């Protein structure tokens, strides 16, 4: 499950994804 | 490597950790392959992939995309505090840039481990329920020739 | 000598490979610069003044008197011993749910513990936060940032600075030695001892026909069990629990370890998770030759959850239904609590029915077991544990010194203590503070 | 279309069969 | 503090006895019938579990507890505190992650159990049963503290163990006060205490007296602190028992001080109300 | 900074050597923060003329 | 991923739902008829040239 939950708050700290599963599928 | 720096360790870097492609196997040997250019039953994959292990500590910071995000992260902050750059980034910015890149580079994420270990047993099973079987090429990385 | 980053990490930067990288990708750099008015320095520099008799030790001793009037500074002593305790208890309660992952020390290996996922380590670090959250009711958050990059499997702390010339000094701030991570590791290292004070059990279970009419003594059993796995003509049941099905005529076969079909009716090794995912197999095949007295199943779970239902013995009970109840409640997710029926200990010499009995342990877990009858004569039919004289030495024992025990053995109910009698003092009641 | 169930054994449900085109066995059997 | 019997085991008794009196009389023999509590439990099978804080008189409470419920009940709602929440149902366990959860749990059962005993009053004793041994009397514990003071009508199984008692292993063996008529030190008496939480506790003590200075020290911490400008004098007097628990070494001192860096972020919005407050404590001390 | 404060004032009398290109001694001197954009006159004073 | 992640368990409840469609049988049903609509469609063009 890709979340950024936890990206968002890393990079908040110092202040849908249809194209990567498109990337797994053309391999 | 001292009239162009950072363009030296560039293009090193890209042909020391672009991943190695690999392949695997999918779909069952009574039943036939449709694949051309590939070996008759087998898939090719642009990372190099592993069996599934138990999830420690190891196997989730020791795949290829997990070098390939730490060492490109560990090169655009040697990027980003160069003289070059301060010409129009100043020093406070320089602190900040440097501390959300890294932030992007110790956050977990199972993704990396989940494109060598997971995937590809994922994806050798999709290629035999699917109608069309997947036509394919051999993946080559950074060969001239 | 230029300071150029001043560095702080939240996660060992060795067991993830990145050990050659450069500090300012391993650590997170510091990023504040507030700005200053020259004008108003150069003002505030060129013209400051004071009293005229200015005595200044005077005046800092005027000054500084409320501000140690009390325990102001030894809070933050107090503070910091709670955030020295709870980040090792929080580091060994990580890395004991994994395979391995620091030097700690591991006396429960034993209990199996499948998922160690960082999101998985990521529970047990925030349930022990909220432990000692809650025990000390320390409202500030205490290691509630070791957590900000998702794994707490590499929650180490290190600080570093880095020069322009590369001379980076970085030193390590390791916990100080631990109290609570000692005794925790007693209470563990006890644990495995009894853990059917707990209402865990050791060794596994065995689903044999036994038809018995005289004393049923499922917790503790007397003689050997019947089979171990990997004994003569004992097989393993395959990690799918498949029946192949047999046609007109034949029987159906149970899939072992392997590929080979063997016959149901014999022995089987049921490992706990074949039968997660089993279980409308099971009840529908193997157990129908569990109740017939034919085959004899061995559901190894590792450490379960027990549940004990006394029963009257004069009045006759199956333990197929209360078994069929527990096989039906097992998903994928986890199983139930095992329950095993120990008839209830009779005072006197009674006539017993004939009763089914299914479930009876392996290695022996009757353990949290008092005497069966404390308050009548003598114990006839049941199983009669007297109050055994050996958690009790400290009143029966003759050759018992004050002060000593075996403690990660046993648990010894009557001990000789001390009782301190403290007064705790504030500050000024101490010293004299004016 | 060759598969009618697939009762599962785990949760003992059954599963049953049903710019492109949705492709379809060809009519053989007449 | 903890002023009752600092145990975590109770004795519980799961399947009462047959109160038959019609038919087969002189069996059994409860101690209800003699106006009397007793000191091991009544009952068909008596199991031991762990209640933790069971008979803990004093205090509000450590906070968290664990109350396993006795094997007849279910006792599988602390074995999922973590890994098992909307995933399991709730008549199970979850057997793929056991070690965390009963980790877990032993969490629970350490820290409840980070008291420290405090000593009650040491009232002699006048009647026959002991005659003049100083056991600590309390609301009713008096019959579950000590098991070797009982009166034993009949020989039961209870009987048939506390005939057994020693009966100098009851009260106060050691009393060290160190001024006559203030309070004593340290009692050293014995009651009903399980081995495991005895050690518990006597860690915590050990551990308060890690983070304690004798009072010519704590005179010597405030004043260099204070860049020896007031300096003050601790009377020179035997204070007999103080126990100020208020220093952590350099060591503990680092790591809180890095926790607190991790916590707090990296801009200039957290750096600025830690320069701010001391720029406020600056201007209000300053001569200048 | 306050270094090149004066000798981005004097451009035109008193020229002086800086180090990197996109760097000129005109340049404002509230971006000179960096080790390496630290004039090599203000180094070692004793190669200014 | 989830909070507890079993890599087997998770597969096999999800791979059963695509091996019920059969379209592992379809595509061989459609390769044969593409063998035979080939070789009567090939020899149909080069009859006539």
């Amino acid at each position: 499950v890709l979340d950024p939950t936890v990206l968002t708050n890393a990079i908040t700290t110092i202040s849908d994804y249809a194209a990567f599963w498109k990337c797994i599928a053309s391999w | 490597p001292q009239q162009a720096p950072l363009l030296r360790a560039f293009a090193e870097h890209i042909r020391a950790n672009w991943p190695q492609p690999s392949e695997f196997g999918y779909g069952s040997t009574l039943q036939g392959s449709a694949n051309l250019f590939i070996p008759s039953n087998r898939m090719v994959y642009p990372w190099p992939n592993q069996p599934l292990p138990r999830l420690t500590v190891a196997p989730t910071y020791d795949s290829a995309m997990s070098n390939w995000i730490s060492t490109t992260i560990a090169f655009f902050i040697r990027v980003v505090n160069s003289v070059n750059m301060t010409a129009t980034v100043n020093d406070l910015t320089r602190r900040t840039m440097t501390g959300v890149m890294t932030a992007m580079r110790q956050v977990k994420t199972m993704t990396p481990f989940y494109i060598q270990h997971m995937c590809p047993t994922e994806l050798s099973v999709l290629a035999s329920v699917t109608v069309t079987p997947p036509f394919q090429v051999p993946f080559t990385r950074l060969v001239q020739n | 000598d230029v300071i150029t980053n001043v560095l702080v990490a939240r996660v060992d930067p060795a067991q993830r490979g990145d050990a050659a990288v450069d500090i300012r990708a391993t650590h997170a750099t510091f990023a504040a610069a507030l700005p200053v008015d020259p004008a108003a320095i150069v003002v505030a520099m060129l013209c400051g003044q004071t009293e005229t008799n200015l005595i200044p030790s005077h005046h800092y001793g005027k000054a500084f008197a409320p501000l140690f009037a009390s325990n102001a500074m030894f809070t933050r002593n107090q503070r910091a011993v709670i955030t020295r305790e709870a980040f090792v208890c929080a580091r060994s309660a990580v890395a004991q749910c994994q395979d391995a992952g620091f030097l700690v020390p591991r006396p429960l290996d034993a209990l199996r513990q499948f998922d160690v996922t960082s999101a998985a380590a990521a529970e047990i670090m925030h349930a022990v936060n909220d432990a000692f959250k809650t025990a000390f009711d320390l409202d500030g958050a205490l290691l509630d940032g070791l957590a900000l990059y998702g794994d707490p499997r590499i929650a180490d702390l290190s600080a570093a600075y880095l020069q322009y010339g590369g001379n980076v000094v970085r030193e390590h701030v390791p916990p100080g030695p631990s109290h609570i991570h000692r005794a925790l590791q007693q209470v563990e290292s006890t644990f495995m001892a009894e853990m059917n004070l707990f209402n865990v059990a050791r060794g596994n279970l065995y689903l044999v026909q036994t038809a018995t009419n005289g004393n049923w003594s499922p917790m503790a059993p007397v003689a050997a069990p019947p089979f171990v796995r990997g004994g003569p003509n004992v097989r393993v049941v395959g990690r799918f629990g498949t029946i192949v099905p047999r046609p007109n005529g034949l029987e159906p076969q149970l899939i072992d370890d392997g590929n080979v079909p063997r016959d149901i009716a014999g022995d089987w090794v049921y490992p706990s998770d074949v039968l997660q995912v089993s279980v409308a197999v099971f009840r529908d095949y193997v157990w129908p030759m569990v109740k017939a007295g034919r085959t004899r199943v061995l559901v190894e779970l590792g450490h379960y959850v027990y549940t004990l239902h006394y029963y009257d013995p004069q009045i006759s009970l199956d333990e197929a239904p209360i078994l069929e109840e527990w096989l039906s409640k097992i998903n994928p997710a986890g199983i139930p609590p095992v329950p095993f029926c120990i008839p209830i200990p009779q005072v006197y010499p009674c006539i017993t029915a004939r009763r089914v009995h299914y479930a009876f342990t392996s290695e022996n877990n009757n353990d949290s077991l008092f005497s069966t009858n404390a308050a009548s004569i003598d114990t006839a039919f049941g199983e009669n544990a007297a109050v055994s004289p050996l958690r009790w030495p400290g009143l029966v024992d003759p050759n018992y010194r004050v002060g000593t025990n075996d403690l990660p053995n046993r648990i010894t109910l009557y001990n000789s203590l001390y009782r301190y009698n403290f007064t705790y003092p504030t500050l000024d009641g101490i010293m004299y503070v004016r | 279309n060759a598969i009618r169930s697939f009762l599962t054994a785990w949760d003992d449900i059954r599963i049953l069969s049903p710019d492109s085109a949705v492709a379809n066995g060809p009519e053989l059997i007449i | 503090e903890d002023t009752g019997l600092c145990t975590s085991f109770m004795l519980l008794d799961n399947i009462p006895s047959a109160h038959l009196t019609k038919e087969l009389i002189g069996f059994t023999w409860f101690m209800q019938m003699y106006q009397m509590t007793p000191p091991l439990p009544e009952g068909a099978v008596n199991r031991i579990v762990c209640m933790t804080n069971w008979a803990s008189l004093g205090d509000e409470g450590r906070g968290l507890e664990v109350r396993l419920p006795p094997p007849t009940d279910s006792s599988v709602h602390a074995y999922k505190t973590v890994l098992s929440r909307g995933y399991i149902d709730n008549a199970q366990f979850n057997p793929l992650a056991l070690r965390s959860n009963v980790l877990l749990m032993l969490l629970q059962f350490t820290l409840s159990n980070l008291k420290i005993n405090k000593s009650s009053t040491f009232t002699s004793d006048v009647t026959t049963i002991t005659s003049g041994r100083m056991i600590r009397a309390f609301p009713e514990l008096l019959a579950l503290a000590y098991p070797g003071r009982a009166v034993l009508p009949t020989q039961t199984k209870n009987a048939q163990f506390l005939s057994t008692a020693i009966a100098d292993r009851i009260g106060r063996l050691d009393r060290a006060n160190l001024i006559g008529g203030e309070v004593s030190a340290m009692v050293e008496c014995m009651e009903l205490c399980d081995a495991l939480t005895l050690h518990i506790r006597e860690t915590y003590i050990m551990l308060l007296r890690s983070m304690h200075q004798d009072p010519t020290q704590i005179v010597q911490i405030v004043n260099e602190c204070a860049n020896n400008l007031l300096n003050s004098t601790i009377p020179i007097s035997l204070r007999p028992t103080i126990l100020c628990p208020w220093f952590a070494s350099s060591e503990d001192l680092r790591l809180q001080q890095v926790m607190h860096l991790v916590n707090i972020s990296s801009n200039t919005a957290a750096a600025l109300p830690l320069v701010e407050a001391l720029s406020t404590l600056l201007r209000s001390v300053t001569p200048l | 900074k306050v270094f090149m404060a004066l000798a981005n004032l004097l451009a035109q009398p008193e020229p002086i050597a800086i180090g990197v290109p996109g760097m000129h001694q005109t340049t404002p001197a509230s971006q000179f923060s960096h080790p390496g954009v630290w004039p090599p006159g203000f180094l070692n004073p004793q190669l200014i003329n």
